[PDB]
């Protein structure tokens, strides 16, 4: 396929140096520029520079402009962005995009590479149980969650019943109280199997080699 | 830099409908050139974009009759003609008449359906986050449409707002509700001197708000 590849997902303390290459087979090299994005979460959009092969000279928006460094090695195909002593603030997702000359537009782009800046030190999570405050028969379900708290790095992998109970399930969003991560998972299930059979959280967070059973048990 | 804007931010759509997105410039996008370099992208679930539409009229190859578009200088137009399962997604549009290239916002195309409002759980702190000091409390708010409600946490009356970290989900493909849930932290004991807690929704489908609670 006519694609530009890029790398891996990485993670870097601050002040540190990242480079992110992107490689591209099965087209012209040449012929179209590659212009590097940006995806802030939940900012915008936007564009950072561009690196024109006929020449190797790179262009800048103002706000990236020397502390990221764009590259290149024609005979490899391979375009790269270094961002040097990065800020937290430098956690987003970058893609490069093929760049046409003719029509002006973005026509192939990569897959993007995650870069995650932090401080963080790797730490296994606290799963913790969350049953109810005895509710009844609040018509004919029961909900219960774990609330797996403070783990470092993403992700985590939650489940309950060992896989068995997914209609139901709702695990959200993992959030950041200071540094480390939170998440949380919700199984709603019929009242006659709460506690008359049994409701496990199961949660395995890979980066640290840890899987956590915790089985709901009443109050 | 241009500011490019969108208009919806969710569009709630039935498949099978007329869907039309909207999109529009601070400067004009009609070139010395006489061209206008108006693009579409659109972002299918954590994924990359894909270029639909170019020099505001005309497709990408690949796409089909269903997309068309439209416009001038300042304002521009996307049409799906019957929305289908392969079409929800962010949906982009970025001008390239300029320096630097902008890009635009975006409107998810969401599906619409009869609304819900949302089951809710107050759940009280455990025996191991207690035993560690802490104590974070949750209320899960579920399956509910449409997506914004809110969530007070009344704590004796007086409300709240450190710790309340809130997190939210996508359509749920299964049935299109909604869920979400927040989690107040507050110690071992700002938890054990206060009695009452809690968390009230307020969402369109009852006048009244939807208060669970419990007493410590
Ligand atoms: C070849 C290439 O990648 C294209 C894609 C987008 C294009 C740019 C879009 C913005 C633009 C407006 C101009 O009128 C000067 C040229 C530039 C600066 C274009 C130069 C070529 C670009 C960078």
């Amino acid at each position: 396929q006519i694609q530009l590849v890029q790398s891996g997902p990485e993670l870097k303390k601050p002040g540190e140096t990242v480079k992110i290459s992107c490689k591209a087979s099965g087209y012209a090299f040449t012929n179209y520029g590659v212009n590097w994005v940006k995806e802030a979460p939940g900012k915008e959009l936007k564009w950072m520079g561009w690196i024109n092969i006929y020449t190797g000279e790179p262009t800048y928006v103002d706000d990236f402009k020397g502390r990221f460094a764009f590259s290149l090695e024609t005979s490899a195909s391979t375009a790269y962005l270094e961002i040097n002593n990065l800020k937290n603030e430098d956690t987003a997702t970058y893609f490069c995009t093929r760049g046409d000359y003719v029509n002006w537009y973005f026509d192939v782009w990569g897959a993007g590479t995650t870069v995650t800046v932090s401080s963080a030190k790797t730490t296994p999570p606290s799963v913790y149980p969350l049953a109810p405050g005895s509710a009844a028969q609040t018509n004919s379900m029961v909900t219960l969650g774990c609330l797996v708290k403070g783990y470092f790095p993403e992700p985590v992998t939650v489940t309950w019943n060992s896989g068995s109970l997914s209609s139901g399930v709702h695990t959200f969003p993992a959030v950041l109280q200071s540094d480390l991560y939170t998440l949380s998972s919700s199984v709603t299930v019929p009242s006659s199997p709460r506690p008359s059979e049994t409701v496990t959280c199961n949660v395995a967070h890979p980066a640290s080699s840890t899987k956590v059973d915790k089985k709901i048990v009443p109050r | 830099d241009v500011v490019m804007t969108q208009i919806p931010l969710s569009l709630p759509v039935n498949l099978g409908d007329q869907a039309s997105i909207s999109c529009r410039s601070s400067q004009s996008l009609i070139h010395s050139n006489g061209n206008t370099y108006l693009h579409w992208y659109l972002q299918k679930p954590g994924q990359s974009p894909k270029l639909l539409m170019y020099k505001v009229s005309n497709r990408f190859y690949g796409v089909p009759d269903r997309f068309s578009g439209s416009g001038s200088g300042t304002d521009f137009t996307l049409k799906i003609s019957r929305v289908e399962a392969e079409d929800l997604g962010i949906y982009f549009c970025s001008q390239s008449s300029h320096v630097p290239p902008t890009f635009g916002g975006g409107t998810k195309l969401e599906i619409k359906r009869a609304d819900a409002a949302p089951t809710v759980s107050i759940f009280p702190p455990s025996s191991e986050q207690l035993t560690s000091g802490g104590a974070s409390v949750v209320c899960f708010l579920n399956n509910f449409y449409p997506k914004d409600i809110n969530v007070k946490w009344k704590i004796d009356g007086s409300e709240r707002q450190n710790g309340v970290l809130n997190s939210w989900t996508d359509q749920d493909s299964k049935d299109s509700t909604y869920s979400m849930s927040s989690t107040l932290t507050l110690t071992k004991d700002e938890y054990e001197r206060h009695n009452s807690y809690t968390c009230e929704a307020t969402h369109k489908t009852s006048t009244s708000p939807i208060v669970k609670s419990f007493n410590r």
